[PDB]
RNA sequence: GCAGUCAAGCGUUCAUAGCGACAUUGCUUUUUGAUUCUUCGAUGUCGGCUCUUCCUAUCAUACCGAAGCAGAAUUCGGUAA
RNA sequence: UUCAUCUAGACAGCCGGACGGUGGCCAUGGAAGUCGGAAUCCGCUAAGGAGUGUGUAACAACUCACCGGCCGAAUGAACUA
């Protein structure tokens, strides 16, 4: 908006942003696979993490 | 007319001169005077008129009697 | 620029940048520069007004 | 020591604890002064501002005033005859009665006693004493002096002082447009009041130095005459 | 009553054009000055201060090479308002102030004149 | 509101009447709450709490030294 | 983060709407032009910079919306040695199409002799080469132009030499005078805008 | 290590008579009577004197000796409440909407009724605990005084007002409104 | 309810599922509207979002003025062929189901509406009631 | 990740023989949001229709805490399936 | 366990002092120990930083570190299990 700029989102520090995004990955993605799974499932797991 | 009243439990005290009643062991049912206090659980008792040798004994082995 | 003045020196509670580092020589050159900037900006707004009426479609709220 | 204990709060300041050797130094300086100077007065300076003490200490140069722990001074002079330092000196360590200073000097006894009779400077009305006045904080915007210079002559009290005025001083204060303000006049103390801590902290806060200070001097030890004269100028 | 200020080198518009006289004996050296108002008119005065007098013995920086004949002088202007049994003490405050400023006294750093006095190598008229 | 309007508000009206004491009490309780967190935060939050406490203690030590 | 916190607080100055800046020294003692001619809170107590940023207020004149801007203040230094606080005032003057109101305090209170304020005006004259400018002499309820000195009045008549500049008396303690000053400033501003629009 | 015997001393003043049987303490004095049930603490009392009472724990741990000073201080607060009496003064402050705090009998009981808190149409009812007297000072505007023989009741009811007017979903740096304890004291002042 | 809707809306039988062509009642130049979405609809699994009288939809102009087609503008249903209940008990229906082009705040793009407009829609949308020559 | 650094500590007998937490530095596409609008061998067949339940690592809704959180909105976090 | 402090008064509390050159130098709208950059010394001392933090537009005030008064006898720190 052109006359005011109240609406910028909160920009966290670097380590805080690190914690935020990394923990969102560890929470909003599944976190259990086993080495006995098909390598396709292991791959899909880690590609999803990335 | 208006004094403080506090109900004091009159516990027998493990004190030098308290006489105990040995409830088990070779001195069963014999009196013995407490001679010194060793620690919280053990004391040195002596019961010479009843035939108790001077010894260090647990307090769970004897029963405090009202006599001092 | 970060070698000479840092972000902390540029702005903040510990800011040290108190004067503009490229202050103009005098007031009148500042004024004529400002007039040129305003003319350029307003001409830019005019020329971009030739591309839009999609902004006005936002007044009628379709996409 | 077993757990759940108060954590000692330390900070990063420059000055360090003095220790035993500073007391040894005070002890030895008192000893040498006793050997050197003649007259040794014991001065009671229980609550003394340092500029006052430094002016007193510089209103003469050829003498020396020594302070320190009362116990270390009584030790240096000696508790009793069995441990004293000069003949009949223990009658001085029996006369060290608080914040005590030792005034080793060669000035005539008359000069010193008249000076300590006639020296006075104003101080804050320190607590636990009879109040030397009565100031009522006026109603309205409280100013720095609380009315002791007029309102147009004084500046408003800092808004940041209001939490202290309201919590530590118990004065019912408001903030009206950034100015501390009481709706009704508030009296702090009356003449003759045995001051509490908060009364004397309020009086110091407004810079009310209506009271005065002078040195309470008890007996002095005359070195060569080896006796003590119980002067007492309270 | 008295009002003190340092920002020089209550009727504001009048005293400013009256205290210029007392200052500007100092070539733009910042000096504490006082005011002695009687009813509504003030009189200007320059207060003897260590830092301001050290500068006149010479952004900007101070290197000095001041000679010790004047440090004892500057100290001598401040004996009445200092806690010094000797002029050696007061010249030691002045040498401390000079070391704060950044100058050098008799062509070396002002602090060695402290232990110069302490070792007896330097002596002070008294 | 336009320019540092919260300092302006604190200057013109002060803070809440219990702000000093409620803040001081929270600070005093923080020593208890550190222990409570270190003994009750479980799992990943507990692991992070332990690691940040170790880092804060080593930074305090280095500050001292 | 610091920029976002600060930039979200900045006022909402519209360069294009009817604006009028309040230059010079309007904020003296209890009085302030921005607190009196519009609803807005501006700190006042006599030191050189009691506000470090632009403050905006608003009012309505002849059913139109106006904004009034209080500038943090300017010193009479050259441009190569002025700081950001007064670059704010200078940028506000130079950009916003406004009616500049330059205040002087003939009283003692601002901390400036009359000729200092006039020399400052002669310094910031070139910023005015495009706007409409007014001079406002305030605190006349505490000063006497009848006993105003001849050299003082000789400089004050000398500021009217600048084209488009006209002075007024005023006193913030009488609302009628401040409303008069605001009214004529607005009238000049509508005059210029209408001459533009009907062109 | 188990302390053989650790003791604390509860000093009874001249006008107070305390009765302690089976760790139920009754304290009676000029301002009324108080009773507290201490049966959850294994602690032993003793009347050493008409003006002193000894409270003691035999063979106690570090957690058990932590309860002697609590018991002693609780009995001490009883004594001070029954002689000096506790007086909590709360001041309610507001920016735009004036808080209206009245005392109303709802259903045979006594209630502080807070109204118009930040313009709320909700009426906030805080029950008055028994033995707590709610009084409105006239000398100072907008101040409540709570008094009673029990510090526990007075302080709890004061904190109940403090919390019933908690500001929700607003920036409490800007919204200063509420009922705040200003001063905790004694009714007398000075003896 | 929606943006610009006046007050609550009671239940009426849903007539217009997604994918339903409805006439353009106004004079904006569209000849029919194609409902692609319905405002306010709940998320039931296989249930198509359905629209009724007085409901705001999202519609594409499928036939008509080329200045209006290929665009997705909000619309407000003003008629309905599915019989619904009026509380003063009568089940009624119109002969066609139709709507009007509205900006999301409720204003009519057109300057008039032709044919009847249900009172449940005229009442709910003031700009519809203000542009409808025939109500009920 | 590799290669360094520092050193709380460790080894100990020699703290330089060596280990070594935390912290940090170099490498990764051009300092002015332009591009980098940009794709590069899954040897894999699982996936939808209906329908139930569980997990919490919570998206929403409930209640809280911390933020320049004025309001509105938002962000981060807590209890919570 | 090691080290340290302690009737030359220990730990915890109140109470008091917490000074003088001095508002040290530079900076600038202001910057007085406390936005900052470098000095960081002297005096007077029982002790008191060219200042540990809250604070002020700057000051003021409060604070600690440091002494001292009251009290009276043990206490603190780092480590190990």
């Amino acid at each position: 908006m052109q006359l005011s700029w109240k609406d910028i989102p909160t920009v966290a520090p670097a380590n805080d942003l690190l914690d935020i995004v990394l923990n969102r990955t560890q929470r909003k993605t599944p976190t259990v696979i086993r080495p006995g799974f098909k390598i396709t499932r292991i791959r899909a797991f880690y590609m999803r993490k990335v | 007319s208006t004094d403080s009243i506090v109900k004091a439990s009159n516990w027998r005290l493990v004190e030098v001169g308290r006489v105990v009643l040995i409830k088990k062991g070779q001195s069963a049912g014999k009196l013995a005077a407490i001679v010194e206090i060793i620690d919280q659980k053990k004391v040195l008792i002596d019961g010479p008129k009843a035939g108790v040798p001077r010894q260090a004994i647990n307090l769970g082995q004897v029963v405090l009697t009202p006599l001092t | 620029i970060l070698d000479t003045e840092s972000y902390a020196d540029a702005f903040g509670p510990k800011a040290q940048r108190k004067r503009p580092r490229l202050a103009a020589s005098n007031l009148e050159d500042l004024v004529k520069a400002t007039n040129e900037d305003i003319t350029k900006y307003e001409e830019k707004q005019v020329l971009d007004a030739t591309l839009g009426g999609n902004q006005e479609d936002k007044e009628n709220g379709w996409t | 020591m077993p757990r759940s204990k108060r954590s000692k709060l330390v900070t990063l300041a420059q000055t360090d604890k003095k220790g035993r050797e500073n007391k040894e130094r005070i002890f030895d300086e008192v000893r040498e002064a006793l050997d050197t100077y003649r007259y040794v007065w014991v001065l009671h300076l229980d609550d003394v501002r340092t500029p006052v003490l430094q002016e007193i200490r510089t209103s003469w140069a050829g003498s020396k005033l020594i302070m320190g722990k009362r116990k270390v001074l009584q030790k240096a002079l000696g508790e009793k005859r069995e441990e004293e330092y000069k003949e009949n000196l223990y009658q001085l360590s029996k006369l060290c009665s608080g914040v005590t200073g030792l005034l080793f000097t060669d000035e005539d006894v008359n000069t010193v006693k008249e000076y300590f009779k006639s020296y006075v400077r104003s101080d804050y009305s320190r607590p636990n004493t009879k109040a030397p006045l009565t100031f009522t904080i006026p109603e309205g915007i409280v100013y720095s002096r609380g009315g002791q210079i007029p309102a147009e002559e004084d500046v408003p009290m800092i808004h940041s002082l209001e939490p202290t005025m309201r919590n530590k001083f118990e004065i019912p204060t408001k903030i009206k447009a950034g100015k501390i303000t009481i709706d009704s006049p508030y009296l702090v103390c009356t003449e003759g009041e045995k001051l509490d801590v908060r009364q004397a902290l309020i009086l110091k806060q407004f810079g009310i130095a209506a009271s005065e200070f002078k040195v309470k001097v008890s007996a002095y030890y005359d070195n060569d005459s080896s006796t003590v004269e119980s002067t007492n100028i309270n | 009553k008295y009002l003190y200020l340092r920002a020089v080198g209550l009727s504001p518009k009048k005293v400013g054009e009256d205290i210029a006289k007392a200052t500007k004996e100092f070539k733009g050296i910042k000096v504490t000055v006082q005011l002695k108002i009687q009813n509504r008119q003030a009189a200007a005065s320059v207060v003897p201060s260590a830092s301001s007098l050290v500068i006149t013995a010479l952004n900007v920086k101070h290197s000095g090479n001041i000679q010790l004949d004047e440090i004892i002088e500057i100290a001598r202007q401040m004996r009445d308002k200092s806690f010094g049994r000797t002029l050696a003490s007061v010249t030691k405050e002045i040498l401390g102030t000079a070391q704060s400023v950044g100058c050098r006294v008799d062509f070396k750093n002002p602090h060695d004149i402290i232990e110069g006095i302490n070792a007896g190598e330097i002596e002070i008229p008294e | 509101p336009q320019n540092d309007y919260i300092e302006r508000h604190i200057k013109q009206h002060g803070k809440r009447l219990d702000h000093e004491e409620r803040k001081r009490k929270r600070e005093a309780r923080e020593s208890h709450k550190i222990s409570e967190r270190a003994q009750k935060l479980t799992g990943w939050k507990g692991k992070q709490f332990a690691k940040k406490r170790y880092a804060e203690k080593v930074s305090m030590r280095k500050k001292i030294k | 983060e610091q920029v976002r916190q600060h930039i979200g607080r900045l006022p909402s100055i519209d360069p294009n709407t009817r604006t009028l800046l309040i230059c010079g020294y309007p904020n003296v003692g209890k009085s302030s032009f921005l607190r009196c001619i519009t609803k807005s809170d501006v700190d006042v107590q006599p030191y050189a910079f009691t506000t470090k940023s632009l403050y905006v207020g608003h009012f309505d004149y002849k059913y139109l919306r106006f904004q009034a801007i209080d500038t943090p203040g300017i010193l009479d230094r050259p441009t190569e040695e002025m700081n950001n606080i007064e670059m704010q005032s200078i940028y506000a003057i130079a950009h916003l199409r406004s009616c500049v109101l330059y205040f002087m305090d003939l009283s003692e209170q601002c901390g400036f002799t009359i000729e200092a304020q006039v020399k400052l005006f002669h310094s910031i004259k070139p910023l005015f080469a495009n706007k409409s400018v007014m001079v406002v002499i305030n605190k006349t309820d505490i000063i006497r132009p009848e006993d105003l000195d001849e050299e003082r009045a000789q400089l004050l008549e000398s500021v009217k030499e600048v084209p488009g500049v006209e002075i007024m008396t005023s006193s913030c303690q009488l609302e009628e005078n401040v409303m008069e000053v605001r009214n004529k400033a607005c009238e000049k501003l509508l005059a210029s805008r209408i001459e533009n629009k009907l062109k | 290590m188990k302390y053989i015997q650790t003791e604390q001393q509860i000093e009874v003043p001249e006008g107070v008579t305390v009765s302690i049987k089976s760790r139920i303490v009754k304290v009676v004095g000029p301002r009324g009577t108080l009773t507290k049930n201490l049966k959850h603490i294994d602690v032993t009392f003793t009347k050493v004197n008409n003006q002193l009472i000894k409270v003691a724990v035999h063979n106690g741990g570090r957690k058990h000796v932590a309860a002697l000073r609590t018991v002693k201080s609780l009995v001490d607060n009883m004594i001070t409440g029954v002689t000096k009496g506790y007086k909590y003064k709360m001041r309610y402050v507001y920016a735009h909407f004036p808080i209206n705090v009245n005392i109303v009998e709802k259903d045979g009981a006594k209630f502080i009724e807070v109204r118009n808190f930040l313009g709320d149409k909700k009426i906030r009812n805080v029950p008055v605990r028994d033995g707590v007297t709610i009084e409105f000072s006239t000398n100072v505007k907008d101040e409540i005084v709570l008094s009673g023989n029990s510090v526990e009741d007075v302080s709890q009811n004061a904190a109940d007002l403090q919390q019933i007017c908690r500001v929700r979903n607003k920036d409490i740096r800007k919204f200063l409104d509420g009922i705040y304890v200003s001063h905790k004291g004694f009714i007398t002042e000075d003896l | 309810s929606g943006n610009g809707a006046q007050g609550t809306k009671f239940r009426i039988s849903l007539g217009l599922p997604v994918g339903a062509i409805m006439n353009c009642a106004d004079n904006s130049g569209a000849r029919n509207l194609y409902i692609i979405a319905v405002k306010g609809s709940g998320s039931r699994l296989n249930r198509l979002p359905a629209a009724s009288l007085g409901d705001m939809v999202m519609a594409t102009v499928k036939k008509g003025k080329p200045e209006l087609r290929k665009k997705v503008m909000p619309a407000i249903v003003v008629r309905q062929a599915k019989s619904w209940r009026r509380r003063d008990g009568v089940f009624l229906y119109f002969e066609d189901n139709a709507g009007v082009i509205a900006n999301p705040k409720g204003e009519m793009k057109g300057s008039a509406i032709t044919g009847p407009v249900g009172k449940e829609c005229a009442d709910l949308w003031p700009r519809v009631a203000s542009n409808s020559g025939v109500v009920v």
